[PDB]
């Protein structure tokens, strides 16, 4: 029993801490494209 | 005996996880996947204990103060890696750290806390075990280690 | 190249309103989000932490173009994100449902503003119950 | 900063020129018609603020003095055409190096100062610029060198 709980939540713990990395990149991705598209506007803006 | 800052803000990060309502209530089988997620060692038994000490009220979900009180609990308990090394080589008929599949399995799932066959396959699959030559357990109770 | 380190000075100095040569540590994340690379949260005040060690605030060019290869090794291929959507995914064909993706987003690490939630949804078209590809919206937001 | 004879010469023909009346003062719009035809390139932003420094000065009216101060540090700006192709073409929506002349009408009016559409057919005119087709940048290349 104590092995099965262990191994149980490890396994669980594991995928969920990769599961957060990747969300958490996904995000840093998300925001990135909002602020090319800001830089582009301010580059736009100088260039008109 | 209080949860540092640090953790509060990752299990209220998990809290808000589970918050598919998002009222701020954790279901007993939802606490349960949390405790899994968040490493801590409570036992199905143990779990169950838990739930009815939170359940006092008749609630029935559990609140983020009371969430508190048992991971400060549950860091007070700090189960050890090498007791479980203790109990493979107990289980480990062979004693040398190799033991089958197939004995791992029935023991794993025929005591207590029964499991499902998926679950298994999934162990063995993190565990690289194979069913008919032995392979050591030494290398996933030291990734146990991590915790 | 050379050329993206002249692009790197042009963004440099047009985001320098004062002109001092040396850019604000809010600016500096800005701009950081802004160059196409993606910056982890913890990460993001990570590399904060080791240009502001000195404390003055303001970011040199040598170190600058330094973390920029470190911001390079940083960045992700679009493969590494349509797999952790997949893994994400029930389906596993590519078709993921938004309001899933939402709560994902915004409950893990860092908030999520509900209108940055909306701005993301509205881009990649996908349905908050229904079925529809992440893929295009990663690669369109690599070509911006 | 003090120029040849020679560029005197021709900053007060210009100055005799758009005084209408041949005060010596001119007020800051036609000051701005006067610096953009003697051969600066002023941004409109740089053009605002020698109006605020005209303004700290007194009247809004320019002098020699003043104005020939101004050419000193106005003359110290060069621009490179590669850098204004560069702009028409991050303005280009397909890249190729070629922009709709209503396209490019759009683009320019919509963000930054509000140009007038008379001088937009301005830019049509003068410069064999297709409406409808796509403006060749030689022809903007062309117009810069006689800026």
């Amino acid at each position: 029993t104590t092995i099965q709980k262990y191994w149980r939540m490890y396994v669980v713990r594991r995928r969920y801490k990769i599961r957060r990395a990747a969300t958490i990149v996904i995000q840093s991705y998300l925001r990135g494209y909002l602020t090319r598209n800001r830089y582009r506007k301010i580059l736009r803006e100088y260039k008109a | 005996d209080q949860l540092t800052e640090e953790q509060i803000a990752e299990f209220k990060e998990a809290f808000s996880l589970f918050d598919k309502d998002g009222d701020g209530t954790i279901t007993t089988k939802q606490l349960g996947t949390v405790m899994r997620s968040l490493g801590q060692n409570p036992t199905e038994a143990e779990l169950q204990d838990m739930i009815n000490e939170v359940d006092a009220d008749g609630n029935g979900t559990i609140d983020f103060p009371q969430f508190l009180t048992m991971m400060a609990r549950k860091m007070k308990d700090t189960d050890s890696e090498e007791e479980i090394r203790e109990a493979f080589r107990v289980f480990d008929k062979d004693g040398n750290g190799y033991i089958s599949a197939a004995q791992l399995r029935h023991v794993m799932t025929n005591l207590g806390e029964k499991l499902t066959d998926e679950e298994v396959d999934e162990m063995i699959r993190e565990a690289d075990i194979d069913g008919d030559g032995q392979v050591n357990y030494e290398q996933f109770v030291q990734m146990m280690t991590a915790k």
